[PDB]
């Protein structure tokens, strides 16, 4: 088979291009 | 006869007949890739045909022969993005590396993963190995992102060409996919997480090298094999003595460690420890305060140039700026330095805080043709010294001091004369030494 390999898996962003913010939020009316 | 570099944009230094140092090469190379005083002597030039470096006192003839000026000592976690390792810094009266050592160690780190110096980690199930690929594909991305922001505007050419030549072996639907989901990728990143997260060169740059620390064996390592060791001390004396079968690897936090060629790797010793090194023919033997030693056989006299040039630095990096451990790779400047009392590109405030507690002299912390007279321009041209605005320079700067010590120095309104000067003390503190 042609797809019967791991890079048929769904995709993933790779942790190196995950860059963590805080992201803190406020709910403000 | 050349010297490489890593950065594109600057071509080789070629160079004539005659006689040179690899500490003044090193110089000019720092020059040439605008590295700063300050972090000159976390470079050196590595031979990638003999796989040996230089020593700082190795003299080099006029040929052909290829050197490469590479960032040699190194810290991991220098960056600090990794939570769970240790924090290294540079002491203040402040972080490891400046813009120019991080853009070139960038570069020189590309060429590390591309050229498989900095060789991928193996892997633990095909799952992880699928993940290491796939983080591979992301380090690509992350390298054409920077090009791109950099110069305000196919991954093969950006991952290690083992990975290339095993994507190589599949079938093309697969090897159109790994294009699909690359390009996704890197459009997902320019597109969302460069805005989102506010993405910057440096943090980019930061994210690449602290990604190789995890993604690749070993790095900012060296590990040198041998057939003879001997570790001793007053409690023990292990004798190794069997192709090779031990190993010795030197890091920049760890320092000296010793193991069984495949075992986890034993102490011998961090650099501040070590008294000095003796080096006899192939053999290397470093001695610590409590008289413990460490002697091993390595394959020649240049190899082990090569070693103790680098336990050297390291000690000189994290334990005393003034000094040295063998007079066999003794950098010229180093020596030079002690004999005249002068110090290396310390802050100033460093100098006016050691005039306090007891004038001085240092390199200084912008350019490598002038020495600072703590503030007074001295300046350095072709092995003659002379005073900035002058026009009498001198064969060397004891002569040039010697000349200046007889002088009515005047500034506006002030008139003084030189008095004594406050030479570097042993393993002193200052912003040339990195805590760890």
């Amino acid at each position: 088979t042609l797809m019967g390999n791991p890079w048929f898996q769904r995709k993933k962003l790779p942790s190196v291009l995950l860059f963590k913010k805080p992201s803190p939020f406020i709910f403000i009316s | 006869v050349e010297v490489i570099f890593y950065l594109s944009d600057r071509e080789p230094l070629r160079l004539g007949s005659g006689e040179y140092t690899a500490e003044e090469l090193c110089i000019r190379a720092a020059q040439a890739c605008r590295i700063s005083p300050l972090c000159h002597n976390l470079f050196a030039l590595y031979d990638e045909n003999t796989k040996l470096w230089y020593a700082p006192n190795r003299t080099i003839t006029v040929m052909s022969l290829r050197l490469h000026y590479r960032m040699r000592f190194y810290f991991t976690n220098w960056h600090g993005t990794n939570d769970n390792e240790q924090s290294v810094w540079r002491h203040s009266p402040t972080p490891l590396l400046d813009a120019s050592s991080l853009e070139y160690l960038f570069a020189q780190g590309q060429y590390d993963l591309v050229k498989c110096l900095a060789p991928i980690r193996d892997p633990k199930t095909e799952q992880d190995g699928h993940d290491i690929e796939n983080e591979c594909l992301g380090m690509a991305v992350l390298a054409i992102s920077h090009y791109a922001m950099m110069k305000k505007m196919s991954y093969k050419r950006y991952i290690p060409e083992t990975l290339n030549k095993s994507i190589r072996q599949r079938n093309l639907l697969t090897r159109m996919r790994i294009n699909n989901v690359f390009k996704d990728f890197l459009k997902e990143f320019n597109n969302k997480t460069i805005c989102d997260s506010s993405v910057s060169t440096h943090d980019l740059k930061v994210k690449y090298l602290a990604t190789l620390e995890t993604l690749t064996k070993h790095y900012g390592a060296e590990i040198f094999e041998t057939s003879m060791l001997l570790i001793s001390s007053e409690n023990e004396m292990n004798w190794f003595h069997s192709v090779l079968y031990y190993e010795v690897m030197v890091t920049g936090n760890l320092g000296i460690q010793w193991r069984h060629k495949p075992e986890e790797w034993n102490n011998f010793s961090f650099f501040p420890e070590i008294t000095h090194i003796v080096i006899k023919e192939s053999v290397v033997s470093i001695n610590k305060q409590d008289n413990k030693k460490m002697e091993l056989k390595l394959s020649s006299h240049e190899e082990a140039l090569s070693f103790v040039s680098l336990v050297d630095g390291y000690f000189r990096l994290t334990a005393d700026a003034h000094h040295y451990l063998c007079t066999d790779v003794a950098p010229p400047l180093i020596v030079h330095n002690i004999q005249n009392g002068c110090h290396g590109p310390i802050c100033t405030e460093y100098a006016i805080n050691k005039l306090r507690q007891e004038y001085v002299l240092r390199w200084s912390c912008t350019d490598f043709d002038n020495i600072l007279m703590t503030n007074f321009q001295i300046e350095v041209q072709k092995g003659r010294y002379s005073l900035h605005g002058s026009d009498r320079s001198f064969p060397s700067l004891g002569d040039l001091m010697s000349h200046l010590k007889k002088q009515i120095l005047r500034t506006d309104n002030i008139s003084f004369m030189l008095k004594r000067c406050c030479q570097p003390k042993p393993r002193e503190i200052s912003n040339l030494l990195v805590a760890t």
